[PDB]
């Protein structure tokens, strides 16, 4: 697999999404469910409030071939599931209601591959939109949500 | 008895605010990808790194 | 290619593999038995429990018999005695799953010539596997493992 996806599916059907990164598995703390993978349940994954995050450490073994952290970031032009994010001055933007209201745990990385963020939603301003996103950069994780940009 | 029981609840009151004082700073660095946990170690439960 | 790695003999079997370096005798501290060089094997070598590393020192008659090395860690991929090595975001894995135990001692290399870690456990995981060096760092001196490992 190279999609970090591993859908979280609820009643059945899916909820949205999780990543693993590193040495660890994050699922964004605001959606509810478990994944659709079996053994990767019986974590004792620690919630934080403020921001949401669901993280957890990888248990041994556990096919550690998670994508690369490189806290730093040029501007110009990431990949995203959908397509090519635009990066400006600090500010985060994609064409405006493409993507789907409920890519919610997709990251972005470099056109290497290496990831550095990850999504919680966006919302309808124009033909470009501003992405909220919880981030882990800095050596530290942090949360920029703009102003009017509902969760997805 | 009564001052048993707020010696008992005022203990307790503490210590429950001293570990979610705790809880709450040990908190990002659990989250993100790559453990640094700096020299303050002494209060610390990320025993691996 | 080759620049004299010394097994330890016993029974007539041979697991343990010293290296030397600059002025010292770089042992790891499992399989006794000391080498079957007894010019080399006299000598009251210094052990420590905390890095698990013998460090005997070297008689002067051996003045020319080492490699050279380096303090510092650049970044990319190198070789070792059976394969490829790849070193990213601070740790080492090994080329995909062909160690054995009582490998503990071969060296690793850079793409011109210097020496940086010497192997003693590692960890199973599938795909590329991971391993405990001790290495270098300007005269302060650590150890680094991964967490899941079974001493080699």
């Amino acid at each position: 697999e190279h999609d970090c996806i591993f859908e979280v599916k609820h009643e059945g059907k899916v909820t949205g999404y999780a990543c693993l990164v590193g040495d660890k598995v994050m699922k964004p703390a605001h959606v509810p469910g478990v994944i659709d993978n079996i053994d990767l349940a019986r974590l004792s994954y620690k919630k934080s409030s403020k921001y949401d995050l669901e993280c957890a450490q990888i248990p041994v073994a556990m096919k550690s071939d998670a994508s690369k952290y490189t806290h730093e970031k040029p501007e110009g032009h990431y990949n995203w599931h959908y397509g090519a994010v635009q990066y400006t001055g600090g500010r985060f933007t994609v064409p405006t209601g493409v993507g789907k209201p409920g890519d919610s745990g997709r990251p972005i990385f470099d056109n290497k591959g290496r990831v550095v963020a990850i999504v919680l939603g966006g919302a309808n301003e124009g033909a470009r939109t501003a992405l909220s996103v919880v981030t882990w950069n800095k050596d530290m994780v942090t949360k920029i949500t703009p102003e009017g940009t509902e969760e997805w | 008895v009564a001052v048993s029981v707020v010696v008992l609840l005022s203990v307790a009151a503490s210590v429950y605010m001293c570990v979610v004082a705790r809880n709450k700073c040990l908190t990002p660095y659990a989250l993100t990808p790559g453990a640094v946990v700096p020299v303050t170690i002494g209060v610390l439960c990320c025993a691996p790194k």
